[PDB]
């Protein structure tokens, strides 16, 4: 069992990788300079104040 | 170096920039936009009644002398200058209790072709936070960081909050910015509210 | 402001900030001193020392820094860095540190 | 508070008049923004 | 002062204090070093810091500061600010508080042969790892490591000072003027010059 | 000697410490950063502060500080005060209560 | 203050603060030193350090800072910064952990 996730940063050109997990995640937060979006595998535990979106479909984190 | 040095020589030697003069007419006020980022909360000493903070203060203002058209300088769109070369509003913490009014590290300013000046000095500040001991050790405290200019009055500068944008709509940043990913909570103090006011 | 710059250059041509303003020899400089207590920080008894935060209020007259406002587009006040003008050497005499 | 170097023949001192004026002899405390010390109460605050 | 001012003006013509004195290439500036301890202030064990009051005697020679006394009315010595001459940037490497440098930048004494004498005083907080096994009946071996911050062994030759025929391989202590520390007695006080051969 | 003096006179005749030292403003400055930890001074658990003694080695190339050694008596390396030149503004981002940037401006080897 | 401005400009136009203020280099500078004790702050018996508040009155004649008052409107006494003149380098030899010399450069009465 495998899956295709996205992993690019923010508004960079899209890239993909092979997740061995059953979810792909998008992680959004905002520091003083602007908004950061991190994409990857699984469903990580995030610190408070961070938007998280986990999804169980191919190419689902964008 | 060529366009950078050319632009510096155009702005500061050819135009004869004077850092002692405000970037405004004599009867006009300069709009300073302020935001605060709390890097980390060091301590609140109860006996000494002192809040210690690491804060990055973001100052923005338009200087109409420090502007250029990018097409005459090789499409250069940003310049980094020492803070000692430009006019500064000289924003200080009036609430300090140790005499350290000023920011800690006087970093470079960033100037842009529009004449906008961006400055993000970091600072370590010791301020007076009066302590309410009534419900100790189940107490909560209300500390403040009061920023103003002792060199200029309301006629000379006008303080305001930073205006950020979301989906093309502007809003004033009415809170202390804390980076959620990089913030480490203080060992004994949790933060409940972070408002900001003019 | 350009007129502010010309006024500043006019006032500080030949101005020495280390020289007390006295138009005649024997003239006194009348300095008026007040104080505003922002915060009474502490009274440390073991050190016998009172810590305060204050704002001084120092008023005097420098005859060298006068101008006609109608000759400079109505400018009647200036904000000049303290190192550029003659200051009275007012200090707290009974400081403990 | 005094001039460290200049003597009375050069710099003459006087008490600072407040916005009230009228030959004040007092330390000025702005009553709105002044938080009293938790250990100390200011009974008198003159100036001479 | 006219001869002194004349000599200073003639000496400071074209003098760069930030350039090491070398008359020919591959010249190494010899620097002799002596340390006088005036009082051992303390040894804080919880910070592992030895606080000491020292006077460091540095002697080197600068060919650019040479002059003939007969051309200047028999002037045989000149007191110059230490900022205006070239200096070997000797620092206490093992400092615990971040103060590498001397406390007071006094005058140097330049002689007609160009040989410069400098005796700045210093307060030094140095790192002393405390061996705690026999506390409070313990003895400690504290170190003060002095080296150039910027120059290498092909540029300066840092050595111990030589008095009349004998190298001073110890911390000098005034017998008359020394007041013993109230908690520490100095049993040995040697000095060494270390140069790793493979460095 | 006179050759080191002549060299330093020429290198800092038309030098600008504010300008990034590259030929073209569109290329970045390449800085190599290394950290040497000399001593772990203290770990303080209450305020969550680690104080350490470090050396912060920084290596880059200044385009405007080149010379031919044959025109200066064969001098290949010199020592310059760091205040005279452009430097990277390295800052400890997670600084707690210490210094954000370098305050001890020692000499550079050029 | 035009007279005093003229005098101060005249006095420090050819003045060198490094060498001693003596017409001939073979005569010594006569300095009168007095100590005023304002406050005995502390006696530290452990570290054996006495902390005191003092004023260090130093008096001496500068050969090149003389003038005729008739050429300057009758100005006989002035106050000048101490950093721009030669001074004695008075050091406290038995300084424990404070300042070896004067660090607060108040005004000179001339
Ligand atoms: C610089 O110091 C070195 C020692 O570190 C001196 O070298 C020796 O000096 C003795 C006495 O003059 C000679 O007998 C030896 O032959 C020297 N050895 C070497 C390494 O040559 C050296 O002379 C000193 N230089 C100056 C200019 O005084
Ligand atoms: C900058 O970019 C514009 C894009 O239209 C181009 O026309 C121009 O030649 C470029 N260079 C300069 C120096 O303006």
């Amino acid at each position: 069992g495998s899956m295709i996730c996205y992993n690019q940063q923010s508004s960079q050109p899209p890239t993909t990788k092979t997740c061995s997990e059953t979810s792909c995640y998008k992680k959004t937060w905002r520091d003083h300079r602007g908004t950061i979006i991190e994409r990857g595998c699984g469903c990580p535990k995030v610190k408070p104040g961070i938007k998280l979106h986990c999804c169980r479909t191919d190419k689902c984190n964008n | 170096l060529n366009e950078e040095e050319r632009l510096i020589r155009h702005l500061f030697e050819e135009k004869a920039y004077n850092k002692e003069l405000r970037p405004a007419a004599h009867k006009e006020s300069v709009e300073i936009s302020l935001a605060l980022t709390l890097s980390n909360l060091i301590s609140l000493k109860e006996v000494e009644e002192t809040l210690t903070t690491n804060v990055w203060i973001e100052q923005g203002w338009t200087d109409s002398r420090l502007q250029w058209d990018a097409e005459d300088f090789g499409n250069i769109s940003v310049l980094r200058l020492p803070a000692d070369m430009v006019w500064l509003p000289e924003i200080v913490l009036e609430n300090n209790n140790d005499g350290s009014f000023q920011i800690s590290y006087s970093c470079n300013v960033l100037i842009y072709p529009s004449g906008s000046v961006y400055w993000l000095p970091p600072a370590i500040f010791r301020s007076s936070c009066p302590i309410s001991v009534t419900y100790f050790p189940f107490d909560w405290q209300n500390c403040s960081l009061k920023f103003s200019s002792l060199k200029y009055t309301t006629k000379e500068i006008t303080l305001s909050l930073k205006q950020a944008e979301e989906d093309g709509r502007s809003y004033p940043v009415e809170w202390i910015i804390i980076d959620p990913e990089g913030f480490t909570e203080n060992g004994e103090w949790e933060i409940v509210h972070r408002p900001a006011r003019v | 402001s350009e007129a502010e710059g010309r006024l500043r250059e006019k006032l500080f041509s030949g101005y020495d900030s280390t020289v007390r303003p006295a138009r005649e020899v024997g003239d006194r400089v009348w300095v008026s001193i007040g104080l505003t207590l922002a915060q009474l920080i502490s009274l440390n008894e073991k050190d016998e020392e009172m810590s305060t935060k204050v704002y001084l209020d120092l008023e005097w007259t420098d005859y060298r820094l006068s101008w006609d406002p109608e000759e400079h587009e109505g400018i009647d006040s200036l904000r000049i860095s303290a190192e550029s003008v003659w200051l009275p050497d007012v200090v707290l005499l009974n400081n403990n540190d | 508070f005094s001039s460290y170097s200049y003597d009375s023949s050069e710099v003459s001192l006087q008490t600072g008049l407040s916005p009230e004026g009228q030959e004040r002899q007092e330390v000025y405390i702005h009553e709105g923004t002044f938080i009293e010390n938790g250990q100390w109460e200011i009974i008198h605050k003159p100036s001479r | 002062r006219n001869q002194e001012e004349r000599l200073l003006g003639d000496l400071m013509q074209g003098y760069n204090p930030h350039l090491r004195p070398a008359e020919h290439d591959s010249d190494v500036v010899n620097v002799s070093l002596k340390l006088t301890l005036t009082n051992l202030i303390s040894l804080n064990e919880r910070e592992e810091a030895l606080t000491t009051n020292v006077w460091i005697e540095m002697q080197w020679c600068d060919y650019r500061l040479r002059w003939d006394p007969r051309d200047y009315g028999g002037l045989w010595v000149l007191r110059v600010p230490s900022t205006m001459v070239w200096r070997p940037d000797i620092v206490l490497e093992n400092n615990v508080d971040g103060v590498f440098e001397v406390a007071l930048y006094c005058n140097v004494l330049v002689s007609p042969d160009g040989c410069v004498y400098w005796l700045p005083p210093a307060i030094f907080r140095s790192s002393c790892p405390v061996s705690v096994t026999f506390f409070p009946f313990d003895w400690q071996n504290c170190s003060l490591i002095f080296q150039s911050q910027t120059y290498s062994t092909n540029e300066i030759n840092l050595q111990l000072s030589q008095e009349d025929g004998q190298t001073i391989e110890w911390i000098f202590i005034d017998p008359e003027a020394f007041t013993e520390n109230g908690e520490w007695a100095i049993r040995h006080r040697p000095a060494k010059m270390l140069l790793d051969e493979a460095a | 000697s006179e050759h080191e003096t002549r060299l330093v006179a020429k290198l800092f005749e038309d030098y600008n410490s504010v300008v990034r030292p590259v030929e073209d403003h569109r290329q970045a400055v390449e800085v190599t950063v290394g950290l040497q930890l000399i001593q772990l001074i203290n770990v303080d658990e209450v305020n969550q502060i680690v104080t350490t003694n470090v050396r912060l080695k920084q290596q880059w190339v200044d385009y405007n500080l080149k010379w031919n050694p044959d025109d200066y008596g064969g001098v290949k390396k010199i020592h310059i005060p760091s205040e005279k030149i452009w430097r990277p503004d390295l800052v400890l981002y997670n600084n707690a209560d210490g210094d954000f940037a370098i305050v001890k401006f020692t000499k550079v080897l050029l």
